[PDB]
């Protein structure tokens, strides 16, 4: 599915960025939605710095953790929203980050596994919901909403 | 089962974040 492939590219872009070697140049966003997701994720982490900073050097099983929560976070009432989608994806990205302050092959496979997991959850039970929102263009429009 | 609690916070965080953009 083109919608599946577009979804997989978005998650690969963001999680790949999250997993990258510390101190290397930031890869340019591959699509508009990739740039929006990166910006939204950054704002979310700023707002909830203490919550996300706590998982930043997460030494445990990264895939297991996200796999245990992916369905409820997306599904549970009120239901799926773009806010939830960004939050779950941002959380997954946080688990993958490394760097000098944090430390104070494996990452590659984990990011691949998370791309596959999250794509499947989105294209699985919430596919209809995603299409009704206008797909990833809807996503981009949603978070570009002008502010006061 | 710690996943149940973290999922809870991720859910709250996401719903709040969504509300900032919902509509405006």
């Amino acid at each position: 599915d083109p919608l599946r492939e577009r979804t997989e590219l978005l998650l690969a872009d963001y999680l790949g960025y999250s997993a990258r070697e510390p101190g290397t140049p930031e890869p340019a966003p591959s699509t508009p939605e990739a740039a929006v997701l990166r910006s939204a994720a950054a704002r979310l982490r700023q707002i909830h710095r203490s919550f996300f900073s706590a998982y930043l050097g997460y030494p445990g099983n990264r895939f297991e953790l996200v796999a245990l929560m992916a369905d409820s976070v997306l599904s549970d009432s009120p239901g799926p929203t773009w806010g939830r989608v960004v939050t779950l994806v941002t959380f997954a990205g946080t688990l993958l980050e490394r760097g000098p302050l944090v430390t104070a092959g494996d990452v590659a496979r984990d990011s691949q596994r998370l791309v596959a997991l999250l794509s499947s959850r989105l294209m699985g039970q919430h596919r209809a919901w995603l299409q009704a929102q206008g797909g990833w263009d809807g996503f981009s429009h949603f978070f570009r909403t002008p502010f006061p | 089962r710690p996943e149940i609690w973290i999922a809870q916070e991720l859910r709250r965080i996401g719903d709040e974040f969504n509300a900032y953009y919902a509509r405006r």
